[PDB]
DNA sequence: GCGCGCCGCAGACTGTCT
DNA sequence: AGACAGTCTGCGGCGCGA
């Protein structure tokens, strides 16, 4: 229940002790710590490769925070001061201030406007096949009405332009493939699940879900929109909306897969910490191998040898250069016995700890303990690496 | 007519008799061990003009509707019993497609074969695929030899159309058909497809060699090791396996069978094409040869041992099948299967885990405690024996140093210490890390291991399902003992005490039941232990299964096969495509000539947490057609209730069962099975398959097993109490249930269906076999009685179905069931139809069981079904999300009343 | 200025034509970037993370909201885009209907919520958890790539600049030297993956309290322009954000505990991009990017043949590739194919470092056309070995 | 009621160490 | 150079589908 003291104490979550969760559901969190920011950017490196860089015409897009142009009343329950509520009632001491929001901008609260903006250069740079998708990772701007505050969500946005006659199968597709992806990377794939939803218009969708501990949760909603965005944003013509759908000029289809990474991390979190059968009380965030923020742990021994710390420093050099991030433990002072240290790596979800000791400036053996499996390998320095890569990569694959 | 709730009948005349001396009986009966105070309220009668009788009689009227139609299946089988065929073509040439062999050699080509009576067989390539080879017509004309592109290497990939034999001729007569596995070839015949209706029907050879001389359980494995239990053995000599070469070498005699003994065809790919092709097609030729012989010989025995037309034209009738399968069946084989690789590798990562926790043991030796991993090796083992400055060179070479010192003191050059310091049951199921096949964790690791229910707590009191001394179970009831806990596996050497492990159980996924209570939980551990052995539970349809709905072919007809109906509606989509797939399922399968098709005809409800229970639904209708079909209210029980008529007194009130069943109801009252069973007994669900070991004829140690199974009950406490239904029910014959007459048909000579005289297997039969078996034949009665209602419903729809302007004739009968594909614009009509002939066979059975009325209770459907799809109800659904989402659902209709007043010709 | 229509034209720069002006540019208010502009900044962060996060020990991550709450905001101080809730940017107000306020008492300079102009201050706020982190070590860093919302000088427009700020805790005694450790070190960055390092200079500045700096210049050829600054603040923005009780403020250093100095290293990414760019063009029209920082590094195509059968073996290639964590440009399935000296110059517009060819040749033996972006020659090379060939490329220009 | 998979297990060989 | 580590392999059983 109470597992988020652990993201205070080994720091995945923000610094404010009065956190909840309606605050970290909200968005309203003070930020995040610096393993979560580790665990946001393996999350958005899963999902860019899962999406974006393995599934063909999948393209990446930018999309700036805040809207320049002029723009209806929004999405506010408290309609400005200008409007809805005054000082007083009604009273002018006296133009360009006050103007309410016919120059105001307008943060971002989705990222779809921002790829069906730049759909048709997205479509000008492929060669107008219809098949197509634009991908963005960004934070998006929500006013949670706590009474008015800001909620930043990393949202990731997919915005698939799909023909019309195939729309219908190309979201049955995204929904395992998306719902796949969330199967992945859990220790419990029971917990995501899915819902069929229909829009007020008649349009069908699905929203993703995971079933945190208080209840269920929407981290991801997939929407089919049919031409209801992108006639409107382009009225002037069709022309220029039209792609080829195998010899046939259509306009396509949006399809927007939406889903929040913070909500996402969290939920993996949660998922990862699981009082009950054996009496191995033992508090370990079981992250998987390819979402775990600090890969490696790298300490010093017992021993009172003085030169093992360049060893330590190669060791360190050598895992950061081929991609593996390593817990720099072996400048850690006061080091008070091995079971508290292992517990500390256990909390922070390190998948290894390599213990440098006196003994392994000879026969080159250094200690090496599991996250899963608490036990030691007495393990040469040598082929370590290669050992670390296929651990991963093959982790990746199954 | 007002007694027991009786019709008037417009047909079935004759019974004037009132039934005198017979009613008292009944009367005197009813009171005794019955209520007898039933109101008996009437039900709602009905008047609708019927079609007239044959001969006046029902009996002269199911006779004579089987000879109307298959009279050219009469003399087509009389024209192919006359001729002789020429002895062998030896030329087999490749040439195109079909090529006429006639007495001489010369191998004129012909398009299609222009004769009335073929005997045919498919063998097909099975590494290639599902097209049909080697396939040859033998005639009385030709050979008929056709290749099916087998000549050309270019073929379709996949979407196969127009590639079966194609030997139905255009119009501008009937054509019969014969084969060993008629099935098989029948996939493979072309134009059985088709939407529209065939007048083409077939036999099939294994269906008159189970019909005369078939084998059921004992008898068949018995003469399969051959080729009380001490008996005459004639049964032995008289009948044969109902797979090939046996029946050769039985009937015709001589050689066994020819048999390839390289047996290369069914491995054989596009290479090995054009090699031995010629000695494959002689061994296909010298078996369809065979197959001729075998059925030249059995067709009067048949014909004599059968001697009434409604089991031939039933057989004829049963033997065609139309199940057209949407473009979305494929989807099905998607959407389910991967779904079954989903919950592949979720179970075994939650096995995973439940090893690497395991591993979190041994800390202070945290095992020898733990009732599930105590036994285990946990064993230890090691051994070895043979800028301001850069500051980042001295780390490379200190590192470098470090590399290549591994090659004084290596311990071996490959590394036999697999992962050494891990326990020693962790250090087997581990990918070596040497092999390729190396993936991380506990991987390799399988629910059928037997440190699987150890890592997972089966918490039966401590289950370690270790197999040595097992035989696939252990003591584990309760009571006194070992380590005086109830302690399955503290010393199991010196005593089984309190033995639950005696040997008899199926043994074989008999857990799968007893997961809902009778102990059998998954642990305490919640996130996944209890997540698996749930999963399991999901997956053990499609784990035994998927090769079977797999691989069943499809041919997805053209835009030119589809008739006038289906193009042009207001539903309707040349994108789908709606070919049919055809059930490859013998007509007699056991003793019984029963359909038997292990694919198809199952006892499958789309039950939940199943992946691939939604088997019988799909099969959607094509646009314009409307698949229309009944259960039987009540099939077994009230068969074997009108049995009991007119021998312990008529007017069907002669037991307690035969009061029952029809008069009362599931929701109340005693209708027998689950309603009195759960004051009797305390089986629920449980209690339909003991009245059925009752009345299908296992005996007293079947039932003493079946209630052993389900319960607590001590073997002394089995005998001694909750036995009693079978002591009350069945009093000493040889109360409430007779066996008497059931008894004397299991008895009976030569006439042993009451309804038809169709006779038993020639294996069974009492003068030649001395029959001390017993248990196998009132099976036998019940099943094939209800085989005969299914064939007297397939005898009828004719000239109520046949000269009125109804579409129809695609037998889709499953257990106890009637569906068939006909218009949807005549469909409440043609459900009319399907009720009529309810009536027609319900009457039927009870003119020659004794008397000529029968109940109104029985005498209607409780429910056709209209529905566009196939399911057991109507309003039903599936594990899939949502059953009217992506295939469309009209949710069907019951429709227990007659439909109105409007005429019974069609007068459009 | 034809390189800002050569990345428009090959989708480095979004927008139809209000991007041309370079003021557009060198603020943040260009409507985006491309995708090939939007791979590159993803892999000059990623080079920046390398750099900077992942290769020093000490530094570490750090999360800093895109809006500061504002809920006791200081009137007319640092009151740069303060508005906001979502639906609001009223930029700066230099005249005002005081009626009760600016435009509300309860919404305008009180509980105004301003958007972040520096990611100095998030670093500043989580000081005291990440001096937790490192055990009170002091000399540690927080870094971290954001976007910085500034005002735009009849209406102000709204300036997004990509910046990576790396906030430096250090002892006061060795501050200067650690601003001079960062000095040469940001400076090597910025030559790191320079075709021309002489553009590339740095300078030194004098401000009230810090009392030193550094200005980090890049010669754009319109003049200098600034892309990294560096700051030795002292512990006034410590002792201002946190008044009152000196012991979480000062940490553990050499054999005692004092307060840290602050080191400013602020960075654009933008602006780094655009001096990129420019240093990437140089008579034909090339994008000569380092190969750690281009956006696409092979290109495939089709060539000519039986489309089915190549189009089979490119999609192996490609997945082989995309396996092994190469970007590469699908110039297969495209059937326009027009002829030579066209789909070759406009992958060295695109900056791919290298064109593959698949031909019958390697239907036949497996050879395949190589052409390089720096040389015009072609290679015949086999499929197994390309992508050897293309790991021990990019990182052999990593290790100079 | 059998064949064919799928694990245990007990040789018997295989290979290496000193 | 035999003494002594470990890897296939050929049996029994158990379930279980054609």
């Amino acid at each position: 229940a109470l597992l988020e003291i652990c993201q205070r104490r080994h720091f995945l979550s923000g610094s404010k002790q009065q956190l909840s969760r309606d605050s970290l559901l909200s968005g309203c969190h003070p930020g995040f710590g610096p393993l979560g920011v580790e665990l946001r950017k393996n999350l958005a490196a899963e999902w860019w490769t899962s999406v974006v860089v393995f599934r063909e015409q999948v393209f990446p897009v930018d999309a700036l925070h805040h809207k320049p142009g002029p723009l209806l009343p929004g999405d506010s329950a408290f309609r400005l001061v200008s409007a809805e509520t005054l000082r007083e009632i009604l009273q002018d001491k006296e133009a360009f201030l006050e103007n309410v929001l016919k120059t105001s901008g307008k943060l971002r609260e989705n990222l779809l406007h921002g790829a069906l903006e730049h759909y048709v250069n997205c479509l000008d740079l492929v060669n107008k096949r219809l098949p197509y998708g634009l991908a963005q990772i960004g934070v998006c701007f929500h006013p949670v009405f706590d009474t008015k505050s800001i909620g930043e969500k990393t949202e990731a946005s997919l915005v698939w332009f799909t023909p019309p006659r195939t729309s219908n199968q190309w979201l049955d597709f995204w929904l395992r493939h998306r719902l796949q992806w969330w199967r992945k990377f859990a220790m419990s794939p029971s917990n995501f699940s899915s819902s069929d939803c229909q829009d007020e218009e008649g349009r069908k969708g699905n929203k993703l879900y995971y079933n945190f501990p208080w209840g269920k949760e929407l981290i991801e909603t997939l929407w089919n929109l049919g031409d209801h965005e992108l006639l409107h944003m382009y009225p002037g013509n069709v022309s220029k909306l039209h792609g080829r759908d195998g010899r046939k000029n259509v306009v396509p289809c949006v399809l927007s897969v939406n889903g929040d990474l913070d909500r996402g991390m969290l939920a993996y979190l949660y998922d990862s910490f699981q009082t009950r059968k054996k009496n191995l009380h033992r508090k370990v965030l079981k992250l998987h191998p390819c979402l775990a923020p600090i890969k490696v742990a790298l300490d010093v021994g017992r021993g009172p040898t003085l030169e093992l710390r360049q060893v330590c420093q190669g060791l360190f050099n050598e895992l950061l250069e081929n991609g593996i991030s390593v817990w720099p433990g072996y400048l850690e002072t006061m080091q008070s016995s091995l079971e508290q240290l292992y517990s500390k790596y256990d909390e922070m979800s390190i998948l290894f700890t390599v213990l440098v000791t006196e003994t392994t400036l000879e026969n080159g053996l250094i200690h090496l303990r599991s996250r899963d499996t608490t036990m030691k390998e007495m393990m040469h320095i040598s082929k370590l690496k290669d050992f670390l890569i296929k651990y991963i990569s093959s982790a990746k694959n199954v | 007519m007002l007694s027991r709730g009786l019709h008037e009948q417009i047909f079935g005349q004759g019974g004037e008799m009132p039934g005198e001396a017979a009613v008292r009986r009944s009367v005197e009966h009813l009171q005794k061990h019955g209520l007898w105070g039933q109101p008996a309220v009437p039900l709602p009668d009905v008047e609708l003009r019927l079609p007239p009788l044959y001969g006046d009689n029902l009996d002269q009227h199911f006779r004579l509707l089987a000879q109307k139609q298959s009279l050219p299946y009469l003399e087509a089988a009389n024209l192919l019993l006359q001729a002789q065929l020429p002895p062998k073509p030896p030329a087999w040439a490749w040439a195109e497609g079909w090529t006429r062999y006639g007495p001489e050699g010369e191998a004129v080509p012909v398009a299609i074969p222009e004769e009335r009576a073929l005997v045919f067989d498919v063998e097909v390539c099975l590494a290639e695929g599902t097209c049909p080879t080697l396939a040859v017509a033998i005639s009385p004309s030709a050979w008929y030899s056709w290749c099916s592109q087998r000549l050309v290497e270019e073929r379709y990939s996949w979407t196969s159309q127009l590639s079966p034999a194609d030997l139905i001729p255009l119009e501008v007569q009937e054509q019969l058909v014969v084969g060993h596995n008629v099935s098989f070839d029948r996939a493979h015949i072309r134009e059985q497809y088709l939407i529209q209706g065939s007048r083409m029907r077939f036999l099939d050879t294994m269906s008159m060699h189970m019909a005369i001389s078939g084998l059921s359980s004992f008898q068949r494995s018995l003469w399969i090791a051959a080729k009380p239990a001490i008996s005459s053995w004639d049964w032995l000599d008289i009948s044969s396996v109902n797979s090939l070469a046996e029946v050769h070498r039985l009937y015709v005699g001589g050689p066994p069978l020819e048999k390839e003994p390289r047996e290369l065809f069914v491995k054989g790919t596009m290479k090995d094409i054009r090699e031995n092709f010629q000695d494959l097609m002689q061994y296909c030729a010298q078996d369809v040869w065979a197959t001729h012989e075998v059925f030249q010989q059995q067709l009067p025995l048949f014909l004599e041992r059968c001697p009434h037309p409604v089991t031939l034209a039933g057989m004829l009738e049963m033997g065609v099948s139309y199940l057209p399968v949407n473009q979305n069946w494929e989807r099905y084989l998607a959407e389910a299967q991967g779904t079954y690789e989903e919950l592949q590798r979720e179970m075994k990562k939650s096995l995973m885990d439940l090893a690497n926790d395991a591993c979190q043991l041994l800390s202070g030796e945290r095992y020898k405690e733990d009732p599930w991993l105590w036994d285990l090796e946990w064993d230890l083992q090691e051994f070895k024996q043979k800028s301001e400055e850069e500051e980042f060179q001295q780390d490379v070479m200190a590192r470098a140093c470090l590399q290549k010192l591994k090659g004084t003191t290596e311990l071996l050059p490959k590394r036999p210490q697999h992962l050494p310091g891990h326990p020693g049951w962790y250090r087997k199921l581990c990918p070596r890390l040497d092999d390729p096949a190396w993936t991380p964790g506990p991987s390799l690791l399988s629910l059928q291991m037997r440190v699987t229910p150890k890592l997972m707590a089966l918490t039966w009191d401590g289950f370690p399902l270790h197999y040595s001394e097992r035989h696939g179970w252990g003591y584990l009831v309760p009571g006194r003992n070992d380590v005086d806990i109830p302690g399955c596996w503290f010393f199991k050497l010196p005593h089984k005490d309190g033995n639950s492990c005696n040997v008899g159980s199926p043994f074989a996924k008999d857990f799968l039941p007893k997961m809902e209570d009778g102990t059998l939980q998954a642990g305490p551990g919640g996130a996944s232990g209890p997540r698996a052995l749930e999963i399991n539970k999901m997956i053990s349809f499609w784990r035994n299964a998927h090769k079977r709905i797999s691989s069943q072919m499809v041919v997805w007809l053209p835009r030119s096969a589809l008739p006038r109906a289906v193009i042009r509606h207001p539903d309707y989509d040349e994108e789908g495509l709606y070919g049919a797939i055809l059930p490859q399922v013998v007509t007699a399968g056991t003793i019984t000539r029963r359909a038997v098709e292990p694919t198809w005809l199952t006892a499958s409800n789309a039950r939940p947490d199943r992946v691939g229970s939604e088997l019988k639904a799909m099969v959607q209708a094509p646009p314009g057609y409307t698949l229309v079909g009944a259960d039987v209210d009540s099939q077994e029980l009230w068969i074997a209730a009108v049995l009991g008529d007119a021998h312990f007194a008529g007017m069907h009130g002669c037991t307690a069962f035969g009061w029952m069943t029809l008069q009362g109801r599931k929701s109340r009252g005693t209708d027998l099975h689950s309603k009195t069973a759960t004051t009797v007994g305390i089986s629920r669900e449980h209690a339909k398959i003991f009245n059925y070991g009752r009345i299908y004829g296992a005996g007293q140690p079947f039932a003493e097993r079946l209630l052993m199974q389900f319960n607590h009950r001590l073997t002394q406490q089995e005998a001694a109490e909750k036995a009693q239904q079978m002591y009350a029910a069945t009093k000493g014959l040889r109360e409430s249930e007779m066996f008497n007459k059931l008894e004397s048909i299991a008895t009976s000579d030569i006439p042993r269906t009451p309804v038809l005289g169709c006779c038993i297997s020639r294996a069974l039969e009492p003068s030649a076999v001395q029959e001390e078996f017993m248990t196998s034949r009132v099976n036998w009665v019940v099943q094939s009685s209800a085989v005969d209602y299914l064939h007297l419903m397939l005898v009828a729809m004719k000239w109520l179905f046949e000269e009125f302007a109804i579409d129809g004739r695609f037998c889709i009968s499953i257990h106890d069931e009637v569906r068939y594909l006909v218009r949807e614009e005549d469909r409440y009509r043609a459900a009319l139809a399907l009720q009529i002939t309810n009536l027609l066979t319900r009457c039927m059975f009870a003119y020659k069981l004794g008397l000529n009325d029968l109940p109104q209770s029985v005498a209607f459907f409780s429910a056709v079904d209209i529905d566009r799809c196939l399911r057991k109800e109507v309003t039903m659904d599936c594990k899939t999300p949502s059953n009217p989402t992506g295939m469309e659902r009209r949710y069907g209709i019951p429709q227990g009343e007659a439909l109105d007043i409007y005429q019974i010709i069609e007068l459009t």
